[PDB]
């Protein structure tokens, strides 16, 4: 059916219907405009009238103006196709190269799995990198955290991610820019060509994009972390996969929540954020997770405002991370690569019983000689001497070569399998390297790459 | 077009609906729209009724057809909930089919006054040795379980439920101890994970779980509390005990807050509502034990509290103490250095546990709460030298790995050993290894003591002369 | 020497722990204000 | 006649009445409950129409129920058969021991004693309690409030004042309780019975009881310390004799007020609070006092929000006290009880031409001592007692055994402290304080101060010690 504007202030529209309205987060499509206009459902105000939250700009309408109400929620293209494409909120192609032609569209309001369909196992999401397998491993289905400004390396590590993740396991990546600067839109897109990640020439693309942009309205901003998990979402409960969605930034997720709120009148609750905080984060957080299906693993971006802690976005948003990846600058100036803080970095699956007791001693064994290396670097006994050279080529031999940053560097980049890196690890605090040089420890893969280093420079 | 029977919604979008005509319906009457969602008649006003939703609003649009149910906000209860997980409103969300329960209980219903009660006297027993000997509770207690995110809190619920397998494996319908578990606010995979540790542990036969997951509507997260709470109160009034945890309070006062405000009443403190004490009050109130004249029956609550940062001054930490009769408190530094249960001792309390636990850990707990509280400030002169070397020992003892609750009497003797002094000349570290091993010798060679101290209750001057001859011969015995 | 390196160790514990009781202070406050600014924004528009 | 309900949102009920409109503050009786539900009329809100504030539960209410005017404000029992019983808000008996057949009925709003009426009469009375006599003492007929945020200490306060204070009165105890523990009314009833201040056999009580807890709606909560203050003003007036009147806790008065002013749709004043807070309390404190015509020693708990003392209800109920006790979280982990800031807590009988110039000089002494160790925290919290000068590190040892000497084992709190309850003479807690301060003990171990009575067990201890 069709209804009428009948007010238009900023990016909120009042809409009257003259039969059955269009229930709450239903997509509207407002007729006689140059692009696509989507107004979302919001409000039953009475007498017939709806109020929406506009995606795109609203200047230039007029009240009278027609809008048909679409029959659903937002409906995006799911599929292998969107793989290599960069899609909007509403599903529009913003790549300029034409229809995504996937032959199924899907809602990007979908209820969270039930109870019944949940996963009790819990298991490793093998990433191949080194000192987040041993140290703060990914669990499938569970949230990331993932932190660092820029310059540490952040792309790189999300590119090289989502190149592992579907080498070793074979599934795809999604990746959602909430709050995405249109210049790094580009910089990211481009930097995925070049990587491999994004084939523009064949259907090899492992990420499928999804940007919502700085300068776009409040409504597009909070729903575009929904349409990126609706194309993770296809991956899982159609196609079995373990997919990986990321999410940058998720503070601009809440931020955006917070502004719709604002803009629907909606009284603020504590330190200004929409009394909906938690069930906003809860509604979409909950969808990330293992199912008997699949499982979607989320890295997330995390912004902490005035960096406390404890303040309600960040406080809210860490009630659902299940582990920490800290990409530090006093790392990446030691030039260890990736520069991730091994003692800061968390995971809640580092456990005797979940991770198997080889993964737990060692990795318990490395965090300890790492502390107690610091403990010694304030002041050494043949016993401390030993704990010294053991842990300065344990910090080395977390380093590795990406094999995204291969045509840059020309260093061969290497996928270390989760074995490989535990023994490697275990065989380097037993002393049995100790004998071996140390600087051969520096960017490699496998252990037995630092061996024949060591063979090879004698 | 009944207008006294039913009505029309006016407008929904900020978690209530407005209903036109209901004109015969009860304050706090349950209500039916017509996608068979459910809401309570909050708001009577001249004009409409304000509809607060149990579920997502989506599911409501302006001309909905609304029903009474001619009920106050009621839930099924009984013993056929045991077993099975619920949602706020009770119905079975395990996918284990119909639930039989025939009779309900009002969600809101007033606690007992001061003359159906009486003073709890019955051991509520966890198997954790921390909290049994120090901070024990009992039958018909509130005990708060507060601390940081990840400090260990559920793990102290799990436990204690766990811990009643082998009360309720008896006959004695008034040793048994009947678990509702109610999660508010908490993810999916979580309660999941939950119910499969207590299935494995042959506990989920006695335990009902209650859930209202971080994806539910706030109204449901409000409800669930005292959805599980009435579930609860069956048993407390059909003269049995139950064991109720809520996890966490602190989720479900967000969700007040986010109705609250949303109802536009006005804000204060961290912006909570005014009522927002009132709200844990009335709730935590409804745990009691009931005197014999009204079946003595009990309800014990477990409230949980999330704190920032270890900052137990807050509006909403302090209402809860306020309530609760004594917590316990896990710390981050603690649970950081391995001390696990990461239990304050001396910032723990239990107002009424002390009547309510065995003279046999009275005995050797009054002693260690002793010597714990002259450890206290000396953590080498000889008069302080041995404080110190008690107070590491019985530390040590305090640790505890989980899904391995304790027997009391069990309690009673690895306690015996730190407190008379049995581990002084072993060293520290070697303590926890000492335990397992000491343990395991009195429970495969000495039953009939361990079996005399349980049916007992205390520890007699036989039974003293006994054990003390025990733990001679096998510290002799433990060498490395 | 010893009681000096014993003291200055003991006065850098002392300072690590009020800076984290500090830092604590101003975060609560740092809320708190904020909170109360609205509230009395939110009052004086209703 | 009858009135016709019209609009309910949790206390607050609005009532249309077609002949005849019933002042404010009269109750209205609710037609067809089970148990009786009493509206009290707060408003005329116009068009006939009056607006409620409920003292029970509102669930069950229809649009159209029908409502009947009283003709007066809530009435309650008050006289001699009051003693050994307990009331609700509204003066029924709660205790399961039939009707209190009282000969006479009191409204529980009355005005304040006018100005004319005021006792200038100001006489210590000395609790044991070493803190409060001391520094702080509490004077017969007068008003005492009892500081604390959750946990610190009111209740064991008010519990140990009872045990040290009611035995040794001449007269009759009104206990108030007001949003508090359930199960703590059920405790101390239970304990009388035991104790025998209760007789359930015989005309003997010493004690009337009166609980509004907080299990209950927020209307009982607001009104039912005026429920307390009504049966006490009976006892003080009609038969001119020394009253006890101790409430548990009075804050929650004031909370209370907030839940319903809220729902009233009030324009909110700081902190989320009732506009009326101040004149509400007024109105309510003014009754709480002795007369010309009778005593009364009324002895307050008052609970702090979030232990803020600014907070606008305990900031508000200090002018209406003549002696404050205000309890510190800081002192009680440090393991000091009672938790008695020594520093904050005042009394108007404090004065030398009334205690004494020994008394004050002493008490002063001690203050002086305990401020110089303090404005010295921030350094010591840094560098420890070490850097200090010989001098301050003086006044830090003799005001740290001060403050352990300020300490003391209560009767009532035995099972948490593992001592005996003491109770101490004030020549004794003088004598004590002033041989501190004299540095008579700068050779004693601090230790030897801490959970004893007189000065001569801090003597015996530091002899076992060494």
């Amino acid at each position: 059916t069709t209804g009428r504007i009948v007010a238009v202030i900023g990016a909120v529209v009042d809409v009257q219907f003259d039969e059955g309205l269009p229930p709450i987060l239903n997509a509207l499509e407002v007729q006689g405009r140059e692009t696509r206009l989507v107004l979302e459902v919001a409000q039953h105000l009475g007498e017939s009238t709806v109020r929406t939250i506009a995606m795109d700009g609203t200047e230039g309408l007029v009240r009278g103006q027609k809008v048909l109400d679409s029959g659903a929620p937002i409906r995006i293209p799911v599929g292998p196709e969107t793989l290599g494409r960069i899609m909007n909120v509403i599903g529009e192609p913003i790549d300029e190269r034409g229809p995504i032609k996937t032959k199924q569209f899907a809602a990007i309001h979908a209820e969270a799995p039930e109870f019944v369909e949940m996963s009790v196992e819990q298991e490793i999401l093998v990433t191949g990198i080194k000192v987040v397998d041993l140290l703060a491993p990914y669990a499938k289905g569970g949230k990331i955290g993932l932190f660092g400004g820029a310059g540490v390396g952040k792309t790189v590590l999300i590119m090289e991610l989502i190149n592992n993740v579907a080498k070793a396991h074979g599934g795809y990546s999604v990746f959602a820019g909430v709050g995405e600067r249109t210049r790094e839109g580009n910089d990211l897109y481009h930097e995925m060509i070049e990587s491999g990640v994004i084939n523009l020439k064949d259907a090899t693309s492992k990420v499928a994009l999804v940007y919502g942009q700085m300068n776009e309205p409040p409504g597009a901003r909070a729903r575009v972390a929904l349409t990126g998990l609706t194309v993770a979402e296809y991956f899982r409960d159609q196609e079995g996969q373990d997919v990986l969605l990321f999410i940058d930034n998720i503070f601009r997720f809440t931020q955006a929540g917070s502004e719709v709120s604002a803009l629907l009148g909606r009284i603020p609750s504590a330190v200004g954020y929409q009394p909906t905080l938690a069930t906003d984060m809860g509604t979409m957080q909950e969808r990330i997770t293992t199912t008997k299906k699949g499982s979607i693993t989320s890295v997330q971006a995390i912004y902490v405002p005035a960096d406390d802690l404890t303040d309600p976005a960040p406080a809210t948003t860490f009630a659902h991370l299940d582990a920490t990846t800290v990409l530090s600058r006093a790392i990446a100036e030691l030039g260890i690569y990736p520069a991730v803080d091994p003692l800061d970095s968390t995971s809640r699956i580092m456990d005797p019983n979940i991770v198997g007791s080889e993964h737990y001693d060692v990795a318990r064994g490395v965090q300890k000689i790492l502390q107690d290396y610091k403990s010694l670097q304030d002041i050494l006994s043949e016993e401390d001497k030993l704990t010294v050279s053991r842990a300065r080529k344990i910090q080395r031999f977390l380093s590795q070569p990406f094999q995204v940053a291969e045509v840059f560097t020309g260093h061969l980049g290497k996928l270390v399998p989760l074995k490989e890196t535990i023994k490697g690890f275990q065989q380097i605090l037993a002393g049995e390297y100790d004998h071996l040089p140390e600087q051969a420890f520096y960017m490699v893969g496998p252990i037995e790459e630092a061996v024949a280093k060591a063979d090879k420079l004698a | 077009v009944d207008l006294e029977e039913t009505g029309r919604v006016l407008s929904i979008g900020d978690g209530i609906a407005r209903v036109h005509g209901l004109r015969n319906v009860q304050a706090e009457e349950m209500v039916e729209f017509s996608s068979g969602l459910k809401g309570m008649s909050l708001n009577l006003e001249p004009d409409n009724v304000g509809v607060v939703v149990f579920g997502n609003d989506k599911l409501i649009k302006e001309g909905d057809i609304v029903k009474r149910t001619g009920a106050i906000v009621d839930v099924p209860v009984g013993e056929e909930l045991l077993g099975r997980v619920v949602d706020a409103l009770g119905n079975a969300i395990d996918g284990k089919g119909p639930i039989g329960s025939k009779a309900r209980r009002r969600v809101g219903l007033k606690a007992p006054g001061i003359i159906p009660r009486i003073s709890v006297r019955e051991p509520m027993q966890t198997g954790i040795k921390a909290v049994d000997s120090l901070v024990p509770i009992g039958r018909g207690q509130r005990e708060l379980i507060i601390g940081d995110r990840q400090t260990g809190k559920t793990s102290i619920a799990i436990d204690t439920i766990i811990n009643q397998k082998r009360f309720n494996d008896g006959t004695d319908e008034k040793k048994k101890l009947y678990c509702i578990y109610v999660a508010i606010g908490q993810k999916r995979s979580t309660v999941a994970q939950l119910v499969k540790r207590l299935t494995d542990a042959d506990a989920m036969k006695y335990t009902i779980v209650v859930s209202a997951t971080a994806s539910d509507a706030a109204p449901l997260q409000y409800l669930a509390p005292y959805s599980g709470c009435s579930m609860g109160e069956y048993f407390r009034d059909n003269g049995k005990h139950a064991l109720i945890i809520y996890d966490d309070l602190s989720k479900q006062a967000v969700a007040y807050r986010q109705m609250s405000l949303l109802l536009r009443r006005p804000p204060g403190r961290e912006a909570y509502p005014g009522d927002v004490f009132y709200l844990h009050s009335r709730l935590l109130e409804r745990a009691a034990k009931m005197n014999d004249a009204f079946g003595g029956g009990s309800l014990t609550a477990l409230p949980v509290i999330e704190t920032q940062a270890g900052d137990v001054s807050a509006y909403i930490p302090t209402n809860v103490i306020s309530i609760t009769d004594g917590q316990i408190f896990l710390e981050t530094e603690l649970f950081y250095k391995g001390i696990r249960p990461a239990i304050n001792v001396g910032l723990s309390v239990s107002r009424v546990g002390s009547a309510a636990q065995t003279r046999a850990m009275k005995q050797v707990a009054g002693t260690m709460k002793l010597e714990l509280a002259q450890y206290r400030e000396v953590a080498l002169d000889a008069a302080t030298q041995q404080l110190l070397s008690r107070g590491v020992r019985l530390t040590e003892l305090l640790k505890q790995g989980q899904y391995s609750p304790m027997a009391i009497e069990e309690q009673v003797a690895v306690i015996y050993a730190g407190v008379r002094g049995y581990l002084d000349k072993l060293e520290p570290s070697k303590i926890t290894k000492f335990e397992n091993a000491f343990l395991s010798h009195v429970i495969s060679q000495h039953q009939a003591l361990l079996s005399k101290i349980r049916t007992d209750g205390k520890i007699s001057e036989e039974s003293d002369a006994k054990l003390k001859e025990i733990v001679t011969n096998f510290l002799a015995g433990f060498e490395a | 020497q010893s009681a000096r390196m014993t003291a200055m160790d003991n006065a850098s514990k002392n300072a690590s722990e009020m800076i984290d009781k500090l830092t604590l202070t101003f975060n609560r406050t740092r809320q708190a204000v904020i909170t109360k600014e609205l509230i009395e924004i939110i009052s004086g528009a209703a």
